[PDB]
């Protein structure tokens, strides 16, 4: 991890359904249900595209959650799918 | 005989220099077989352009039948400076990773075959001699094997 | 010290320092043998070597040796200076900068009486003892010339062989070698009168024919390193030998200006002070001598020690001395400044001053539309 | 970057020799030697520095005639001299604001990366709990992207309270001047409080996305 | 182990004639010993062009000469050998905070005979 | 106009080297330098040349007919001195020994530079043993097979004194040092060939020259593997020499084996260790130090009819030696025929 | 009157052209005939005319170089190498001392070749090439392999490699590892090559037949894809021979 290394640009567009802020930034909120949120890899394209899935699913290449706190890391992974029908990551 | 590398400068065509300096491996050598309940382990180095910041990706031919958990680890510089990067990959078979759906991994008892590769996502033209590295993978019978 | 028996006592490295008026009885041992000079009780030729120190006034010579327990027992210290060899007229005292064997040396130059011989004084266990190397012949017996007096002296605790340089009643200097354990001395050389010229040679091997200026050449002293066995001999000019069979003259050191004393680090560098008061550095990897103090890198040093009001640095002062402290210059000064006046230990950053030494081969490059100034380098290496 | 000097056709005084004299009183009084006139100076150039490496340099203000001007000096204790320049051997700068201000004062890029492989504490802000006689140990790498203050530490740490806890450091520079530094943390005895280390790049600009990290070191039940 | 870091266009075509570059044309490592008849300094030469890099790797070794059978302190011989890099002493200064350090120049002493620390003890526990 | 270097090798040629000017000319006029070198009496023809700043420097002599201007490439190099080597060959003890010491090229004297000194001189005894006392050792390495013969300590006179054998299998030597510079100065290493020696042929009184017709180049043939083992055949006389013609003895035929037009009509020489082969009117003669057979077609060859004959050019030393079989050291043809020479 | 060439096992066959074209050596030498040519190790041809003018060819270089005169045009000279490599002049003059007849004098070729390309403008198209093989003869039996080490450097994208070559009898397999590496505005290709013998003989009849038929001698050599003059770099070429030492 490099800290200072920068960061210039953004490539996933993540959102709850359930609440949200200008999609510049991704911001989740937790409730009694379960946290379920629809994701999608953001290229010069802003809108969802079914190749840049298909793409990195036929690599085998599914995308990670990482939460963090003051003393707490975990991780949750998205369930590879086939991209025949599903057009964001879920 | 057109050699593509030296035409690649010509001032009217302004390309970009490649911006990995560095991609080496011995994995494209030999071609490796994976037995049932068997895993495996690939190594790569990789250095990139002094001031340029490149992805590396990996990805396998069958995702149904192989899967990969790849890991980049900076580990010293070389003597201008430029960080060394290993790329160190754990393969085996799909179903026994179980982010995968159960139609995904399609069963165990046959065998298949995949291809194992390391690449730049954003490399540029100009990168001719810095070919992707590749290795080609059988998920199937160990021939040494015998009772 | 000018008119007064008067000594810089220092703990430490001149880190602090306290002014003595010693304790001796300043008596007048004028003979009709011994050469008759002014007396003055300024103290010279302050030797202080471990446990002991000897100090020389108006060709006298007194030792001192303190009580150390860790050492030795309390009953070699010495109450009260006592002075060694009486009879003696002693126009110099040379040191001994290592100490060979569990022992230390001070050498003692004679004049006026037993012009030819030397005196050697090994100090074991604080307790001191004198002897005459030549024993029953002076050396000038073995040079060509009616009389010789010995000008300078050094000793190889090492090898038991004493380099000392002759001069003859000619005028001539020879440096002449002295085996101790055996006795026998054989001449090694014999500096040239006139210094050799060299138009486009930074340094010339002194083959025995050269051209010669007009200009005489007058040796001061020498300086014998044991480490990398290296011999410099100087004066008007730097000779340096690594054999003390073919010597090297060093072309740098310009022949107006004449060597004070010589300061070494055993480490691979090496202080020049002159009359004129100017410190000139020398890498014994190079055969180059660098003028650090007067130079314009000095200058900016200095004025930057003036812009952080530093306060070790003033517009007035004088050197008192330079040394080494493992392997970094310290010079010891006196700032005049008004009412806050004080001696202080400065350090010389030698690679400070090269660094801001600043008229350097330079071209003028092109960058975009406009021309900047760069500045070459000669570093072969980056 | 080396900066631009003069150029011949905005100022044609550099086609020329110079001679500076210091005047009666404090201005070193430039002169020109060449006596031709396709030289001579405007008067667009005063305001302006003549300089020569090795030397002091000179800010030409006054013009009192075609061929000499007046101009104070930066270190004029250097001069003591009548002083000769050869054509080149002489250059002309201008920062001054006659006919704009060519140069300005900004803030730097970031030059800095801090370096934490180990999970768990690459964020930013963090909470470790040491019990009775437990330590905690970690690890960071400085990159400096520029040059650096070698012979000191890069990172200078302070801590809180530093009655209930003592910290043990060891820093190492390495060939490309990356500075390591180790921290090992501890607690004196049973006693309960909470301290906060602060390892702040001193040198690196305010431009950095990173530059203090302040973890928190809890005596208490984790 | 010296590593010289060279400038960008040191080396030019005309320096590779034969099997090797010739390096110590432009970049030259020196040894120089003081009583060579008991001190070996071998230099082994490694060239990266790419990288700018010249990697001289020197062994010194003792002939088992000089010296001899003594107690501690009592035998050793001083002597020394220099490394330095030929035209660098007086052109070369890193540049530091808090000053300037001379370059491509060094001497390293070295003592030859019993060194200090050495003792033999009567093993009671195993006797 | 041309130029001269003190030292053929190259690796030496740096600024300090002198550069010796010559201008042959009807009118003369002076030389024209640039500011980076300095000439001494520019006005003589002759004068030498000292570049003390790197680059590449135009020279030109101006005189009153047009001449040409050259670049002279400059580099400061930290080569400066080189390894010179004496050296006697035993027969009964089938070895040779090597005296070696450094010399300098701007420094040593005229002997030294043409190779014919057997003492070392003042300034290269002294600048050899400083060089020693600085801890530098020359040792011989053979190329074809990797053997390192090491000297003794230096002599009274600064030579250090190696002993090899007459292995005749590896030829190639090089004399070697370690990284120690005098005043950052190195020792360049020297490559050479020494063998058995080769014995060039005596001229006996009353002997008849042999020539190559009137108004034809001169010829010359030299030992494939050694050079400067040589065969000269000129239009007045016929040399040969064991060095580079510094010292060359007449070749030369006996009295009433051939006519005068057929002495001057020779037309290709080859050299052996063993003999020479002149070809004369289309015939081959064999000179040695012996006896002059003409070859006939009782050995072998034809008669009348030999256009030419020709040689290895390539110094295959180590495999023909190995090869246990000897094979064809010559060829001739005769327009019609080739011919296989051998040994003998 | 003319130089031929033939470069590349006779795939490049022609006639060596001087840079204005005019091909006739004897054109160029005012009517002299070409009476020496001087070939060596390094590649670097020398055509010496009777009127003592001289040309300069380079092996695989379809180009000769006319030098400036060195020679007064009625001295009687031939060219020869002296005890190293580089080329001597001999003078020869009846009518001299009997002693000073024979004189030799050394003559500054790659000197006056550097002058005339600073004249051209020629370059080299790398800088850098490298390689482990020291010795001209390599004999090895059955179990026996060699490798071999080279290396190129050059600009960016300026694309090289490194080309061998062999010729004799094939009984040999190769084995070529190359790492490609590009920094600071270069790229090195480092090759490893090894040689070796693949064939078994235990418990296989026809045991000489055989042997015979894995004997031989081959001749190697490496070199850059693409150079020109300005290049100094000496082209290595070795023996391997399978077989006993005897
Ligand atoms: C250097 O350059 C020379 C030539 O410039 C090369 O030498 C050449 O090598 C070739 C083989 O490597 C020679 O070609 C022939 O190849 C035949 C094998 O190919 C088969 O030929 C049969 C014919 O029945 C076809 O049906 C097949 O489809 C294959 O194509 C060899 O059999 C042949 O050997 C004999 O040739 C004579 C020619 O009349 C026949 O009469 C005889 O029955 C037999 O077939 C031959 O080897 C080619 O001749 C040869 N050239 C020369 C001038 O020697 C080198 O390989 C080059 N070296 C390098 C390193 O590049
Ligand atoms: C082969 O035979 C020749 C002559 O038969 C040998 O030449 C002689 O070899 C000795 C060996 O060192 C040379 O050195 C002498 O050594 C003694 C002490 O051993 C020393 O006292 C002498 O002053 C001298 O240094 C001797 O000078 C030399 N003779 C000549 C005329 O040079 C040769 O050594 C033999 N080599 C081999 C390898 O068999
Ligand atoms: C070097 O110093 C030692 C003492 O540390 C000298 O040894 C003593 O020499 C005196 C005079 O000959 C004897 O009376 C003592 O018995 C010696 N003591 C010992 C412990 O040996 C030694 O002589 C000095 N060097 C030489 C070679 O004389
Ligand atoms: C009697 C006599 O001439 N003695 C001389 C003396 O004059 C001279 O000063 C000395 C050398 O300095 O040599 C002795
Ligand atoms: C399995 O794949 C089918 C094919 O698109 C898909 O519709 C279905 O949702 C997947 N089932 C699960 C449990 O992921
Ligand atoms: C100097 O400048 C002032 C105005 O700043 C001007 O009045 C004066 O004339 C100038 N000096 C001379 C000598 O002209």
């Amino acid at each position: 991890v490099i800290h200072n290394k920068g960061k210039e640009r953004t490539y996933f567009s993540c959102s709850g359904e359930g609440i949200l802020t200008g999609l510049h930034t991704i911001k989740l909120f937790l409730t009694m249900d379960n946290l379920k949120v629809r994701c999608f890899f953001r290229n010069e394209n802003q809108s969802p595209s079914k190749e840049i899935l298909g793409l990195f699913t036929s690599g085998g290449l599914a995308p990670n959650m990482i939460i963090t706190n003051s003393t707490f890391y975990g991780g949750y992974y998205f369930k590879l799918t086939p991209f025949s029908n599903r057009l964001e990551w879920l | 005989t057109v050699n593509v590398q030296s035409s690649l400068m010509d001032e009217k065509l302004a390309l970009q220099p490649c911006n990995v300096e560095l991609l080496e491996s011995t994995m494209i050598n030999t071609m490796f077989t994976i037995d049932m309940n068997s895993k495996l382990k690939l190594s790569a180095l990789m250095i990139p352009r002094k001031g340029e910041n490149p992805t590396p990706l990996v990805m396998v031919s069958n995702p149904h039948a192989l899967g990969f958990k790849a890991n980049l680890n900076e580990f010293g510089n070389t003597f201008d400076g430029n960080s060394k990067y290993k790329l160190d990959i754990e393969l085996k078979q799909q179903h026994h990773w179980g982010n995968s759906d159960f139609n995904f991994t399609a069963s165990i008892k046959r065998h298949a075959i995949s291809s194992v590769t390391v690449d730049i996502a954003d490399k540029t033209l100009s990168c001719v001699d810095l070919k992707p590295l590749s290795t080609l993978i059988s998920v199937g019978c160990d021939m040494t094997k015998k009772i | 010290f000018y008119d007064e028996k008067s000594i810089l006592f220092s703990d430490s490295n001149f880190q602090d320092y306290v002014l003595l008026e010693l304790s001796i009885d300043s008596c007048w041992v004028g003979s009709f043998y011994c050469p008759i000079l002014g007396f003055s009780a300024t103290i010279h030729d302050a030797i202080a070597t471990e446990s002991t120190l000897f100090i020389r006034q108006n060709q006298l010579v007194y030792y001192f040796t303190g009580t150390y327990i860790t050492l030795f027992d309390k009953s070699h210290g010495s109450s009260r200076w006592v002075r060694v060899l009486p009879s003696e007229c002693i126009k110099r005292l040379c040191p001994v900068y290592a100490s060979g064997n569990g022992s230390e040396y001070v050498l003692a130059l004679t004049t006026g009486k037993n012009e030819g011989y030397i005196h050697i004084g090994t100090i074991t266990d604080g307790l001191v003892s004198f002897e005459m190397v030549p024993d029953g012949w002076s050396v000038c017996e073995k040079l060509p010339g009616k009389n010789c007096s010995i000008d300078w002296a050094t000793y190889i605790a090492d090898e038991r062989n004493l380099l000392l340089l002759v001069k003859i009643d000619s005028g001539q200097f020879y440096l002449v070698n002295f085996n101790t354990e055996f006795k026998t001395l054989n001449i090694l050389y014999k500096i040239p009168e006139f210094i050799p010229e060299a138009k486009e040679l930074d340094f010339l091997v002194l083959l025995d024919t050269v051209t010669y200026t007009n200009t005489p050449m007058t040796p001061k002293g020498l300086f014998f390193n044991t480490l990398n066995n290296m011999l410099y001999i100087w004066g008007n000019f730097i000779l340096q030998s690594y054999n003390r069979e073919e010597f090297i003259f060093l072309a740098d050191f310009p022949k107006e200006s004449t060597i004070k004393y010589m300061v070494n680090s055993f480490k691979g560098q090496m202080a020049v002070v002159t009359e004129n008061e100017e410190i000139w550095y020398f890498l014994e990897g190079g055969y180059d001598v660098y003028q650090v103090v007067p130079s314009q890198g000095w200058e900016t040093y200095h004025n930057l020690q003036k812009m952080q009001k530093s306060s070790f640095h003033s517009e007035d002062e004088s050197l008192v001395s330079l040394f080494f402290e493992d392997g970094k210059l310290f010079q010891l000064v006196y700032l005049f400044d008004v009412g806050k006046e004080r001696l202080v230990k400065r350090l010389l950053p030698v690679g400070t001053l090269m660094e801001y030494n600043l008229p350097k081969p330079f071209t003028v490059v092109n960058q975009g539309n406009y021309q900047a100034i760069s500045f070459t380098h000669t570093c072969p290496f980056k | 970057v080396p900066f631009g000097i003069e150029n011949s056709k905005d100022s044609p005084c550099l086609l020329s020799d110079l001679e500076i004299t210091y005047s009666g009183k404090l201005y070193y009084t430039i002169k020109l030697l060449s006596k031709n006139p396709l030289h001579e100076l405007k008067s667009t150039d005063v305001e302006k520095s003549v300089l020569i490496p090795g030397y002091s340099s000179f800010l030409i203000m006054n013009i009192t005639d075609k061929w000499t001007a007046s101009a104070l000096a930066t270190m004029p204790q250097a001069i003591k001299s009548n002083l000769k320049f050869l054509t080149g051997s002489w250059f002309l700068y201008n920062f001054g604001t006659a006919g704009g201000r060519k140069w300005s004062i900004s803030t730097r890029q970031c030059n800095y990366w801090i370096q934490q492989d180990s999970l768990d504490f690459m964020s930013l802000n963090l909470v470790k709990y040491i019990d009775v006689g437990n330590t905690i140990d970690f690890q960071f790498k400085i990159i400096p992207k520029a040059m650096s203050t070698f012979p000191i530490p890069p990172v200078s740490m302070v801590v809180g309270n530093p009655g209930l806890v003592e910290v043990k450091t060891q820093g190492v520079f390495d060939l490309n001047e990356n500075y390591y530094l180790d921290i090992h943390v501890s607690g004196r005895f049973f006693q309960k409080g909470s301290t906060s280390i602060a390892l702040v790049l001193w040198e690196g600009s305010s431009k950095c996305y990173a530059i203090t990290l302040l973890p928190t070191i809890k005596s208490s039940c984790s | 182990t010296v590593v010289l870091l060279s400038h960008q266009d040191t080396f030019t075509s005309s320096d590779s004639q034969g099997p090797t570059i010739n390096v110590d044309k432009k970049l030259a490592i020196a040894v120089t010993i003081a009583d060579p008849e008991c001190l070996s300094v071998t230099v082994t030469q490694d060239v990266l062009l790419n990288r700018n890099a010249v990697i001289n790797k020197i062994k010194v070794i003792d002939k088992k000469r000089c010296s001899e059978q003594g107690m501690i302190g009592r035998n050793i011989k001083k002597t020394s050998m220099m490394l330095k890099v030929l035209g660098a002493p007086g052109n070369c200064i890193q540049r530091t905070y808090l000053g300037g350090i001379i370059q491509g120049f060094k001497v390293v002493p070295i003592f030859i005979g019993c060194p200090p620390g050495k003792r033999l003890a009567f093993d009671v526990s195993y006797t | 106009w041309r130029y001269y270097i003190n030292s053929q090798d190259y690796s030496i040629f740096s600024t300090r080297s002198s550069i010796k000017l010559e201008y042959e000319g009807n009118s003369f006029v002076s030389w024209k330098i640039p500011e980076s070198c300095k000439v001494e009496n520019t006005t003589s023809p002759k004068t030498t040349l000292h570049c003390k700043r790197a680059g590449i420097h135009t020279i030109k002599p101006i005189a009153g007919n047009q001449e040409v201007e050259r670049h002279l490439t400059v580099d400061n190099s930290y080569i400066c001195y080189l390894w010179y080597f004496t050296v006697v060959d035993v027969y009964y003890n089938l070895s040779q020994i090597v005296t070696i010491w450094v010399y300098d090229p701007e420094s040593a004297s005229t002997e030294e530079l043409i190779w014919t000194a057997k003492k070392p001189s003042l300034s290269s005894r002294v600048l050899t043993k400083q060089m020693n006392t600085l801890g530098q050792r020359p040792f011989i390495f053979t190329v074809e097979k990797r053997l390192t013969y090491h000297p003794g300590p230096l002599t009274s006179e600064g030579t250090w004194v190696i002993h090899l054998p007459m292995s005749s299998d590896d030829i190639a030597k090089v004399i070697r040092g370690n990284k120690v510079a005098f005043q950052d100065c190195f020792i360049a290493n020297l490559y050479f060939m020494l063998t058995y020696p080769m014995t060039i042929i005596s001229e006996p009184p009353g002997y008849e020259p042999l020539t190559v017709p009137p108004g034809s180049p001169l010829m010359l043939s030299w030992d494939t593997c050694i050079s400067t083992f040589a065969l000269l055949a000129t239009d007045q006389e016929t040399f040969q020499t064991n060095d580079s013609f510094q010292t060359w003895t007449r070749v030369r035929a006996p009295p009433g084996i051939l006519s005068d037009a057929q002495r001057h009509s020779l037309r290709d020489v080859i050299i052996f260790d063993q003999g020479t082969l002149f070809l004369v009117d289309g015939t081959v003669y064999l000179r040695t130090e012996d006896e002059f057979t003409k070859l006939d077609e009782s050995r072998g060859i034809s008669e009348t009819g030999i256009l030419g004959f020709s040689k290895r050019r390539w110094c295959q030393i180590r495999y023909l030696y190995k090869l246990a079989s000897k094979k064809s050291i010559l060829i001739a043809w005769s327009k019609t025929t080739v011919y296989a020479g051998y040994a003998t | 009157h003319h130089v031929y060439y033939s470069y590349k096992n006779f795939t490049v066959v022609g006639t060596i052209s001087t840079p204005s074209g005019e091909t006739n050596l004897s054109s160029l030498s005012q009517g002299s005939k070409i009476h020496q040519v001087l070939t060596d190790r390094i590649g670097n041809v020398v055509v010496k005319m009777e009127n003592n003018v001289m040309f300069y060819i380079k092996a695989d270089i379809t180009e000769a170089v006319i030098l400036h005169t060195w020679v007064n045009t009625t001295a009687k000279t031939v060219v020869l190498f002296d005890k190293s490599f580089e080329v001597c002049i001999l003078y020869y003059n009846e009518n001299l001392d009997e002693k000073y007849q024979l004189q030799t004098q050394p003559y500054p070729l790659i000197l006056e070749l550097q002058s005339i390309n600073k004249d051209l403008g020629d370059w080299c198209p790398y800088l850098a090439f490298q390689h482990n093989i020291h010795s001209q003869f390599y004999h090895m039996d059955k179990g026996e392999s060699l490798t071999i080490w080279s290396q190129i450097v050059y600009p960016e994208n300026r694309g090289l490699y490194i080309v061998v070559e062999h010729y004799g009898s094939s009984v040999m397999t190769w084995t070529q590892n190359l790492e490609y590496e590009i920094a600071s505005g270069f790229c090195t290709k480092t090759m490893i090559t090894r040689f070796f013998q693949t064939t078994n003989y235990e418990l296989v009849d026809n045991y000489y037949q055989l042997q015979k038929e894995n004997t031989g001698l081959m001749l190697l050599q490496f070199r850059p894809s693409e150079f020109s003059r300005t290049c100094l770099t000496a082209k290595p070429v070795f023996e391997i021979d399978v077989g006993c030492d005897s």
